[PDB]
């Protein structure tokens, strides 16, 4: 999206990764599989969770009865009351509508950004010890058993 | 050997809208628009409402013969009128400051109906047994409101009456009354004798004096005569004094109530079941968790801002792009 | 051999403001603030307004002799008063609930002016040919409103009159009338004889009774006497009854109208041409495409929220950085 | 801007590219010229177009007459009506004003982001087969005729 | 040899909230919520307010004997009532359109108190020296308002009085007056003789006629009688005419004022010191620099939108992450 | 954050850099010290300064008296007036609250973005003449005296 990762240089989602939002998928002589990057996932959950609460928690409301009842000689204020009701409800309708649109954009970008950062966190460690195949993958110029695969997952990949 | 960094995907079909794209499938979303209700009239903050049914507020307070079931009313957080609430002022006339009263009585903590001016010996040397009409007929028979008393001339003399009441109930007292207006000054006399009668109501905070407003007018649900209904809230320790030489529809039963905070009047035919809620509407109870609601512009309580939206879904997960 | 990836640039000079920078030149922009108008008074949703010109609403409805051109009024979506609309109640007095009436008649589907109480034989044994004044002078001569009739004492006797009207027009009927108030109780008699006269107006929804309010008061545009103008909307099938022993300025012509939805009254001197529109203002027609307008706080129709902004330009293209 | 491309490492605009917002400019032994990247341009148009509609389409409004008319003994409600009119018009003025400011920021960033992504899409294909001259250009370490120039434009550049 | 690119950090402990994280320490922040005040009642735009102290608006205008210090009032941008402003209508009664008047007089440019109807010879052949009551007692003695005059029957005859006044002050004139209502028609005569008296007030824009509304009512702070207070703004060049056969509490002193724009009435016990301000509140002066305020929902002037927030801190610097 | 620099690949702040928001810290045989990048700092100040003014300057307000005073038979409009006051104050409370939350996010991201751009501006010049140590530092593959350190600071680093 804004950061190129989702539906970008990493064009597809992993139906097989079922324990997180962002993660890896290794492939070596011993086997293969997915593993969600736990730290970036939790942090992403905490943030979104916090974002959703904000949008909700920040809505103040007091006890109120909107209805009014005015007789046939109070059209002026009945209409004034109408202007108020239509009025606020025209404000909350434009705000809710846009708040979601804009925040939805932000959220998706946030995810995209988290992926790019993850991809980059790894692209940093491997350096020349791997070639980049523009699909979000790295092919090691050496053997990388499960310990090795692990080290890069928990960002502790040796001499690069 | 290889390692790829990627993102989640699933069977989700929830879609959200963004500034740049319409309908984007997402792995996880959350709804911010409450658009469901239990189609029931609940209790607002643990306090059942007041059902009037066939009766409307005016009929309930005045004592319309069709609201006998409402003579025990007690507490209530909001009032419920039905599409069948047409039984109010059986005897034609104007209910002064009616809306205002409806508004003020929307919510009541305590509410006791007492006999302020006992029919039995309260107006001796005055006819208190003919105050009945066909408009306010009870079971075929002619009757009258149950909280007001239609005092009429005794024999052929209508002596000036006088009666006071002091609020010692230790709380506001709602005092309702009326003034009858004959269609002709010929009736003004065959009923109240004095063709120059007046009705005055005094209080430390009241003084509006009345005179009969005779005038040839169309007959409504029978009678061509009219009755204007009045009311006032008598403060603790204050005294309300009535004196009249005719046309007085004296208070019989008044109410000793306790208003704290004000709410409103819901008009709906939804069933009234025993459920609780913070925000109530005409179609039913609404949830107060989400920031927005689209169930009904008219609500009572702590409600989610009413919006003309049909969809306010917020993304939480990321774009959903499966396929293996 | 080389290849560069870059971005567009052109001769554009449109500038937009951003959170971080003021006036940023952009290649392509779009305006969201409508600030132009056709300086004309159009039709609101395909229905021309009502021009009163020199006359104001009161003069138009009452029948001021200077509003003879307005006796054919028909339909209209909103009313237009001019800076020259000063011809209303030529005869001094208070137009009861005037604003309220203006508001209610802002929009009308059908509107027919009919003779409710024919001047010719309607008040026999009553003088109906002297009801004329210098304040309401028509072409040098003394005259009076064209929809009301000034009934005055016959010979030296003013017998109690009575007259009713039932709305069989199949739609609301606007019934206007007045009550004259002499400056002295000496005139109250030389005009209506009975120095204790009254005017009562009855309806299934009306009963206000009147008495002459004699009082020494300053002379306005001539007369020291006054005339309070009243009105009421008579529901289909209902009957309005007038009876009076003096001071009655009887309804002569009433209006059978059809209100559906309410709009308002525009006051402006802009020309009224045949154009259409969804949103109209005092300066002219405004466009309803953009979310905001800064042409006029006061509008009628479906309008763009009024803002104190002068510039709400939104970027569409990118920063413009030319030069070769 | 936020992504470095516009008025950044690619400091100028191409007055010569007149068929799109983002694109290229090749230079080889056969000739030279500009070519707008059609996909990223269309997508950018669609998005902005959609963004503009949203800001407009989302504005709900009902038939209304703002004016009121109150007599000299209705100053209290005339002022109440005033508070309402000033009130809403103080809300829409602050909202429109800021909505544009913030959305204008977003839009410009969006363009900047699209350029960086494009530049990067290419920088990815060429790899070592070209040297990066920090002005948004790439000089091939080999000959790149029009077919070649084409391949990189439509992202199908051979062995890198 | 090495070179690192990094960012600033300091001893700051200011924290701001973000969409994703609560309490984030920042190097530099700015507050957008004004929540402090000088706990003083200042001048609104360089024009001191009007202090009534023990007196409320009604007592000040009518001339309650306890507001003698307020007889010199001049200019003021807003009015101040205290928790001790209980001295108003010492003599029981209803102040007609009181709120409306309070609202209209909230702000006044020029304001001069003049003798409109001189007590000394203005009502000859009428008793103007007994108009005194125990309710309006001045220093133990019985007194009365200082701007109204209680005219009472002379000897045993109360001849019809008449008096006019033309506004030649070149500005609006506030004319206050009252109508006394005895508790019994027995007193109506021992005071005004005519047991059918009336009080009429005429103007080119006024005509409301009054009659005594006798009625047995409770005694308030002594008297069982009542006095309704009225008022009107007399336009330049217009003439107000009073005529009455009893019950008139004639205007003695009126005010020639100059209203330009309207403000309001602050009710607070905070000290009134000589300070200036654009926005004022009951707790004190508030700053008008920030977009938001949480000091008080009720304000007067050009104020920062009131919010229920306690913290609206905006980041300017970046995340603060020190430690060496 | 969104751009990886702050509390990211450059995990800490420089308490020692006291003349700007973003800058450097060199280390060579002659000495060491911090130096704020003046251009990116000023520009960042100007922008934030402008952002703060906007949020303030854009708040329109007219002279007004919120209070009203209605007698015991004007409960309906007193409540109408209440709905208006609660009403607007429910709007400004949700707006201020969120405007700050969202703008605070934007501001922090902006700083993070400025750092990443700076880091990248340098990473561009040095190229192979230095190795990247994922902590925001570059170790030259050669000697870099104060002139040299200077050149890279003011972006004029020679043959790379
Ligand atoms: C006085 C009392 O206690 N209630 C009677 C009322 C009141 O007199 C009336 O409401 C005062 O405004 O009237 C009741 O109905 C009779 C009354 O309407 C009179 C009209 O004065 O007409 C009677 O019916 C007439 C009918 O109109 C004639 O055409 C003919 O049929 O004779 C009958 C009998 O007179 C009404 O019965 C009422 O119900 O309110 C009777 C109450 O007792
Ligand atoms: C009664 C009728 O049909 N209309 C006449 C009205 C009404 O009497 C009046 O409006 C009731 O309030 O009065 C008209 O004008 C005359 C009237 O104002 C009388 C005052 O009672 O004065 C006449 O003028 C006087 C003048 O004031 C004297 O100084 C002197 O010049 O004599 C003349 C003649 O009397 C008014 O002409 C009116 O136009 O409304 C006359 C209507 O016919
Ligand atoms: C008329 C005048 O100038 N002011 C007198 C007023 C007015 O008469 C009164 O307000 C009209 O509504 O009355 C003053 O007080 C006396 C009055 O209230 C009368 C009642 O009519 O009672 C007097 O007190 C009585 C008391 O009630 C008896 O129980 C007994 O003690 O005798 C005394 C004396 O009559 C009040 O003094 C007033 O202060 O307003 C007197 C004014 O002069
Ligand atoms: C109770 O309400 C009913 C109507 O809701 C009143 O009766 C009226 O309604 C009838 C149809 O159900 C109509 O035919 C009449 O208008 C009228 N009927 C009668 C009784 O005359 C009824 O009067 C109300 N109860 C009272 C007496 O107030
Ligand atoms: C029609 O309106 C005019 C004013 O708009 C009325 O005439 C008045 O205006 C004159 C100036 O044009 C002033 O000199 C007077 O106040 C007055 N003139 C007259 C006729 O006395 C005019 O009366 C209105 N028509 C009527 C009779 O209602
Ligand atoms: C001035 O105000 C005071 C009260 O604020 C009036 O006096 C009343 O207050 C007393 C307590 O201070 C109570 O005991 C009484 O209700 C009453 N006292 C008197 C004087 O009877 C006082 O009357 C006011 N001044 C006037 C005359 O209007
Ligand atoms: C969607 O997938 C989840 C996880 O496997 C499963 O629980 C659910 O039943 C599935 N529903 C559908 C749409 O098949
Ligand atoms: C999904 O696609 C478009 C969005 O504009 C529309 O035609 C359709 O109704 C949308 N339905 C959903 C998923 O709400
Ligand atoms: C701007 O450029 C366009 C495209 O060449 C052209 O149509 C237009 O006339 C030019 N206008 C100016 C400002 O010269
Ligand atoms: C352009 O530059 C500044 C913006 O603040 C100002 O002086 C000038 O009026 C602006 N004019 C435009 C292009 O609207
Ligand atoms: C914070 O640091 C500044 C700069 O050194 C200094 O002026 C101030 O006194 C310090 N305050 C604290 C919290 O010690
Ligand atoms: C800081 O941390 C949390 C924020 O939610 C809270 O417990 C605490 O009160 C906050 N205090 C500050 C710095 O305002």
């Amino acid at each position: 999206g804004l950061f190129g990762a989702m539906a970008g240089f990493i064009e597809g989602g992993w139906t097989g990764m079922i324990d997180g939002w962002y993660g890896y998928h290794h492939q070596n002589e011993q086997g293969s599989g997915y593993a969600a990057d736990q730290k970036s996932t939790q942090n992403a959950i905490d943030g979104i969770t916090n974002k959703v609460n904000s949008i909700i928690e920040k809505m103040n409301t007091q006890f109120t009865a909107v209805g009014k009842e005015f007789n046939n000689l109070e059209r002026r204020i009945e209409n004034l009351n109408k202007k108020v009701d239509d009025g606020f409800l025209d404000v909350w309708t434009y705000n809710a509508e846009l708040l979601v649109l804009l925040e939805n954009e932000r959220t998706l970008d946030f995810h995209d950004s988290n992926v790019r950062n993850l991809y980059e966190k790894v692209k940093s460690q491997l350096r020349n010890n791997a070639k980049e195949i523009g699909n979000g993958c790295f092919e090691f110029y050496h053997k990388c058993d499960d310990e090795c695969m692990e080290s890069v997952k928990n960002g502790t990949y040796d001499y690069p | 050997d290889t390692i790829c960094i990627g993102y989640h995907a699933n069977n989700s079909t929830d879609t959200v809208d963004t500034v740049l794209e319409k309908n984007v499938t997402v792995t996880h979303s959350v709804n911010l628009l409450e658009d469901n209700h239990n189609g029931k009239l609940c209790k607002l903050n643990g306090i059942a409402p007041l059902q009037l049914g066939k009766c409307n507020v005016a009929g309930w307070l005045l004592g319309n013969p069709e609201c006998d079931l409402l003579l025990t009313a007690n507490s209530w957080s909001y009032i419920i009128e039905t599409s069948n609430s047409e039984n109010g002022t059986c005897y034609p006339g104007e209910f002064i400051d009616y809306e205002e009263l409806r508004e003020q009585l929307s919510s009541v903590s305590s509410f006791e109906r007492f006999e302020i001016f006992p029919k039995a010996s309260s107006w001796p040397n005055h006819e208190t047994t003919k105050g009945v009409t066909a408009a306010c007929s009870y079971f075929g028979a002619s009757s009258f409101y149950r909280n007001l008393l239609w005092i009429t001339k005794k024999g052929t003399s209508y002596p000036k009456l006088s009666k006071s009441y002091t609020n010692n109930k230790g709380k506001e007292v709602l005092v309702l009354w009326g003034v009858h207006h004959p269609p002709t000054t010929s009736e003004q006399q065959t009923l109240y004798q004095n063709t120059d009668a007046y009705v005055s109501v005094g209080s430390s905070k009241y003084n509006r004096r009345f005179t009969p407003e005779i005038a040839a007018r169309p007959k409504v649900r029978g009678q061509a005569g009219r009755m204007n209904y009045y009311w006032t809230l008598l403060d603790q320790g204050d005294t309300i004094t009535f004196e009249a030489t005719g046309n007085l529809i004296a208070p019989w039963y008044a109410f000793a109530l306790n208003k704290g905070s004000d709410s409103g009047i819901i008009t709906s035919d939804a069933p009234v079941h025993n459920c609780d809620t913070k925000c109530q509407t005409p179609h039913g109870a609404i949830n107060s968790t989400l920031p927005f609601q689209n169930v009904h512009p008219i609500t009572i309580g702590e409600c989610p801002k009413y919006v003309k939206s049909t969809k306010l879904r917020m993304a939480t997960g990321l774009r959903n792009i499966p396929s293996i």
